[PDB]
């Protein structure tokens, strides 16, 4: 052609980087990216630990030949509005919900309760515009001290007109539905919901067997079939 | 007490209002209302730039206006030809998680923030042959929204931490910090002294910045929202924001007042970018409704509209010559408009 | 307590409040001549022969 | 004159052609369709495309326009159209085949890593066996029609063998494009309420009606030789002519189904519009 | 960065001599490599390019069919497979790096050097030789093109080197008039196109000499013969 000798050597170097993007693009879409969010501690931190100062915490652990990057944005107390939309594509959110905080209240508010504000929360983030088709999986954490808490504060304390017993299993079934209803996008996005066994793996298998769902169903929506 | 202050800043802000008023005798459209308007801008896609693999955050143009750099969030920094469309390089970010670049006047280094507050300076001109992180400047409690290059060894970088900063990179040190803003500085933009600089916050306020003495000067609260985008005119006695209100605005440093408002009522999405033509005579703004806007900046009348990409026009520059234009856009496309 | 760091806001807009300020109709005679002088210069605001467009494809 | 069904039979060769060349342009201009599927989709299109523009057109004059009958046609034709068919019939159970695996094994599906020539192989690999079930045999068997006789195959005779070759054509493709339409819905029923059913629906819903234009389209003709050859011995009627067309509709709703409906695909069409 | 050449020696004609290049201190891969040998007291002339990625490969005429050009990208090596030894290929060979992209500079670092002894287009003609100036006084030195480099992209690739005695050769000036990174602000170059002049503000120690212009419009790469500067 009319190109130079250096000029085709620089067209042949583009086409090079563009292999290598290439290569580098489909190596990142093979990668599960999910979302993590909490309010305050929410043992969030605690389920960074269970699978392994500023800005964004990236996490990158491989299980059952799947490779999961894992954004805690925990730190940036910035307007979330402004970079929320940085996470259009993640595969799923993992948000934590600490149980216990059902009877705490705000350290920052006195007034202003800690579970409510992750309600508040979790209604902002599974009904924004941008996490439309994403899931959430919803990690209620320390249920141990929740169900050792529940005995000696009732529930109704944080929730008003709830009518069970106050045992462990009711409470938090509640509170598991108290949040799951916060969707209102109930067909197009699912929730799943998990209490958090400190003890056991069982963690990570959870996040997992969840992502294997969502991926079927990104699949099968896809292809048109649903 | 508390209260005789808040009076005290109340009655200070009154003051400067009618100030203005008093200064403002009369209004920009009144003044080019005889001028012959532009004529339809018609700009065709000259060129199409396709590395990118996720959404284009920002672009700037070298100062020779041929290099291009264009960072987006698949955790690439490519530097681009633009008269032949080839990639001169590709650098892979420690942090996918970018939202500004910037391209030294000198052209030896580019910049890069975002989500892990820290401003990479990269080396492109290095011995080695290969693009290496020459800095990482730290320090900013949130995110980078913008970065510039005042030379090649001061750069000035606006965050979410409610400040701006600037840096001298040898020592990787913060020379001086901004902090007269009450929310996040979502832009930035060096005067052509490069003396003055330009920030757009969250809180629907531009300040003007003094870099060597560290002070803001003047303050523009025109807007209803965040002030997600911020150019300085050519001449460098005006400049233009671009807000989540779905206006654009041109404020007058002399004045100290808004000169006119860029609004349509079909417009309702906000914008992402705003930028000049040399002359000064046309803005383009790139809008959320995926088509950057270009208007007459004498007249408020919209001169054309470029319709190339599929998603939200990002980012938006001019050629220091004048020549082009380059939008990018969530749809990780590039596109050289002329 | 705190009250002191509103009274430096306070002195931020004392300075303001210094800056001299122009008539507008000058800032808009001056903003209308920049752009009128420098017309021929903008290869954006009239569309320059193909023969020297960079682009021309 | 009845041309007006010439009319007819050339607008349907028009519809399977662009139907089919709008999913091969999209192919070619976007770059975002180049997953293992919009590979299978392409050859799907490639397969029918060739049904509008080599096979039906050529059938027009010799059904309607008296004939153009020619010793060497009569082969090319019978052998294309024998290929075409029976390649976009393959492609079917190719892209079934890939949706079992992305809801089966979909750890695997998404890390695995399919270079282009893996996926090649697989397309030509289809038209291969597509050629081999029924090209040998007409060109073989070629010599048997002898004399005075319509452009059909020459193993048409025998019953037995139309047979073998329906079975590989239709029956083991309808088994497999069915048991994989099967686990598909089997899994996200059994993720192995009201939403969660309505939604079961839709899947299967959709899934059946995959199954169901696949035998709906290609089983009357199958069948219809068959029976005709076995007990018969034959000369066509009005309905094996309709069967005859039937299984040429498939080509014509295969676009439609398979790569339209993927949002991918759509996203590149409306680009391209 | 350094590139280390080893492999030569004596060699009976027509014998098979392999030359490797050892690189290190910089990308290797990112960087076409060229061999270039140089005759015993004469002029530079260019051997044979590899690509980066070994995505294009080219030899001079003399050579081509007989020398093979390869690299090992994971090892940082560069290869010369050399079978049918004539006694035109006694020599010393550099290995060059170059890379293109837009404002690069080309043949930057040239290495040592390998002797290869056998037992016994574009021309760009430098006609001005042994130029006794001395230290302190501008010299021009003239080189001139048969074909006119100036190309439709604006670029005139014409380079001047200067290799000093027992020393590889430098990179001085790329495309014409821009300076090589590293090489003193004495040295300018311009041209019409076809005729060429490097122009030295002032004369040193270093400065002394052969100057060799070389151009790169179009391959095979033509050194004119090496211009000797003497105090
Ligand atoms: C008629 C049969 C026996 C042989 C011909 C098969 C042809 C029509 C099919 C089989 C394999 C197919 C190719 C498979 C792979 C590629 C590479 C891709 O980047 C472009 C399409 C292309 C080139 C396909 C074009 C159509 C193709 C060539
Ligand atoms: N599938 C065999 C070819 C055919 C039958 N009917 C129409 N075309």
């Amino acid at each position: 052609c009319t190109l130079s000798a250096e000029d085709k050597a620089a067209v042949e170097r583009s086409k090079m980087i563009d292999r290598n993007l290439r290569e580098d693009g489909e190596k990142a879409a093979r990668e599960v990216k999910l979302l993590l969010l909490g309010a305050g501690e929410s043992g969030k931190n605690t389920i960074v630990k269970q699978m392994k100062t500023t800005g964004i915490v990236e996490t990158h652990f491989t299980f059952k030949d799947l490779h999961f990057k894992m954004f805690d944005v925990g730190a940036q107390r910035s307007e979330r509005k402004k970079w929320i939309h940085c996470f259009e594509g993640v595969t799923a959110i993992i948000f934590c919900v600490a149980l216990s905080d059902y009877d705490l209240v705000l350290a920052e508010d006195e007034e202003m309760n800690r579970m409510h504000a992750s309600m508040k929360l979790f209604d902002s983030i599974c009904n924004n515009k941008w996490f439309t088709d994403t899931s959430i999986i919803l990690f209620l954490n320390k249920k141990d001290l929740f169900e050792e808490k529940i005995k000696k504060s009732p529930l109704t304390i944080c929730y008003p007109e709830y009518a069970g017993s106050n045992t462990y299993e009711e409470a938090a079934a509640y509170i598991q539905c108290q949040f799951e209803d916060l969707n209102k996008r109930k067909d197009t996005k699912e929730i799943y919901t998990h209490f958090t066994c400190s003890t056991d793996t069982k963690n990570v298998q959870f996040v997992f067997d969840a992502v294997t769902d969502v991926i079927i169903k990104n699949n099968l929506k896809d292809c048109g079939l649903f | 007490e508390l209260d005789q202050l808040r009076q005290e800043a109340e009655q200070l802000k009154n003051q400067i209002r009618d100030a203005r008023k008093a200064c403002a005798d009369a209004t920009l459209s009144q003044i080019t209302n005889n001028i012959d308007p532009v004529g339809r801008i018609q700009m065709r896609t000259r060129r199409t730039l396709r590395g990118h693999l996720a959404k284009i955050y920002a672009m700037h143009w070298g100062t020779d206006s041929r290099l291009l750099v264009s960072a987006s969030q698949d955790g690439k920094l490519i530097i681009w030809d633009s008269y032949t469309t080839n990639k001169v390089h590709a650098i892979p970010l420690r942090s996918s998680w970018v939202m500004t670049c910037a391209y030294a006047p000198s052209g030896n280094y580019v910049a890069c923030g975002g989500l892990d507050n820290i401003c990479s300076i990269y080396n492109l001109k290095t011995r080695e042959g290969n693009v290496r992180v020459s800095r990482e400047l730290a320090g900013h409690t949130g995110y980078l929204s913008c970065c510039r290059f005042l030379d090649d060894n001061q750069i000035v970088t606006s965050s979410g931490d409610t400040t701006c900063a600037l840096w001298d990179i040898e020592t990787g040190q913060q020379t001086t910090t901004f902090t007269g803003h009450t929310g996040d500085v979502m832009s930035l933009s060096l005067a052509p002294d490069t003396r003055l600089f330009v920030s757009g916050a969250c809180d629907a306020s531009a300040k003007l910045w003094d870099v060597r003495e560290g002070m803001c000067r003047q303050t523009f609260t025109g807007h209803e929202s965040d002030i997600n985008a911020i150019c300085f005119f050519p001449n460098g006695n005006a400049f233009a924001t671009g807000s989540d209100d779905a206006t654009c605005r041109l404020f007058d440093l002399r004045a100290d007042q808004e000169l006119m408002t860029y609004s349509h009522d079909n417009i309702i999405c906000g914008i992402t970018s705003v930028s000049f033509s040399k002359s000064g005579r046309l803005l383009l703004a790139g809008y959320d409704d995926f088509n950057c806007n270009v208007w007459d900046a004498l007249k408020a009348d919209r001169a054309g509209v470029l319709a190339g990409h599929d998603n939200r026009v990002s980012c938006l520059g001019v050629t220091d010559d004048g020549m082009a234009v380059a939008t990018g856009s969530w749809d990780s496309f590039l596109k050289i408009w002329n | 307590a705190s009250i002191a760091q509103a009274r430096k806001l306070v002195e931020q807009l004392k300075m303001e409040a210094n800056i001299d300020r122009i008539k507008v109709s000058k800032a808009a005679a001056d903003l209308m001549a920049y752009c009128e002088a420098h017309a021929k210069e903008d290869p954006l605001l009239t569309p320059v022969p193909a023969s020297e467009n960079p682009f021309r494809e | 004159t009845r041309v007006t069904l010439a009319f007819f039979m050339s607008l349907v060769a028009f519809a399977i052609m662009l139907g089919n060349a709008l999913v091969i342009l999209a192919f070619v201009v976007d770059k975002n369709l180049r997953h293992r599927s919009s590979y299978f989709f392409l050859n799907l299109a490639i397969s029918d495309f060739f049904v509008g523009v080599i096979s039906i057109p050529l059938y027009i004059p010799h059904t309607l326009f008296e004939w153009d009958f020619g010793k060497e046609i009569c082969v090319f034709w019978l052998t294309t159209d024998y290929l075409l068919c029976t390649a976009s019939v393959y492609n079917i159970v190719l892209i079934s085949y890939d949706r079992y695996l992305s809801v089966s094994n979909a750890v695997s599906y998404r890390t695995q890593h399919t270079g282009v020539l893996k996926i090649v192989t697989l397309m030509v690999a289809v038209w291969v066996l597509a050629f081999l079930v029924n090209g040998p045999m007409i060109l073989v068997s070629e010599s048997w029609k002898d004399e005075g006789s319509e452009c059909e195959p020459g193993f048409f005779s025998e019953w037995y063998i139309l047979a073998i070759t329906s079975f590989l054509e239709f029956v083991i493709p309808v088994i497999l494009v069915a048991y994989f339409n099967m686990n598909i819905y089997w899994s996200l029923w059994k993720r192995d309420e009201h939403v969660e059913l309505l939604r079961a629906r839709r899947l299967a819903k959709s899934l059946a009606i995959l199954l169901g234009v696949f035998a709906v389209c290609w089983a009357p003709y199958s069948l219809f030789t068959i029976v005709l050859s076995f007990y018969s011995s034959a000369p066509k009627s009005v309905w094996y002519r309709i069967a005859f067309w039937l299984q040429w509709f498939n080509s014509f709703v295969n676009p439609l189904l398979y790569p339209l409906c993927h949002k991918r695909f759509q996203k590149a069409f409306l680009k391209i519009f | 960065v350094q590139l280390v050449e080893s492999g030569g020696g004596l060699v009976q004609p027509g014998g098979s001599r392999k030359l490797s290049c050892s690189a290190s201190g910089f990308a290797f891969s990112s960087f076409g490599m060229h061999w270039v040998r140089q005759a015993p007291e004469k002029g530079l002339e260019w051997v044979a390019y590899i690509s980066s990625g070994s995505g294009t490969i080219y030899y001079a005429d003399t050579v081509k069919g007989r020398f093979t050009i390869s690299r090992d990208d994971p090892k940082n090596t560069l290869f010369l497979q050399m079978t049918s030894l004539r006694s035109e290929d006694t020599a010393m060979y550099y290995c060059v790096r170059s890379i293109y992209y837009y404002g690069s500079s080309p043949f930057d670092f040239w290495g040592q050097g390998t002797t290869l002894t056998v037992s016994s287009d574009i021309v760009m003609t430098q006609a001005t030789s042994s130029v006794p100036v001395t230290p302190g006084e501008s010299v021009s030195i003239s080189c001139r093109s048969s074909k006119s480099l100036l190309h439709s992209n604006g670029n005139t690739y014409l380079y001047w080197f200067l290799q000093r005695p027992g020393q590889s050769p430098q990179l001085l000036i790329y495309r014409m008039s821009n300076l090589a990174s590293g090489v003193p602000d004495r040295f300018s170059g311009s041209g019409s196109g076809t005729a060429f002049t490097l122009t030295i503000s002032r004369l040193e120690a270093e400065d002394v000499g052969v100057y060799y212009c070389m151009q790169h419009l179009e391959y095979p790469l033509t050194f004119g013969a090496g211009t000797k500067l003497e105090l």
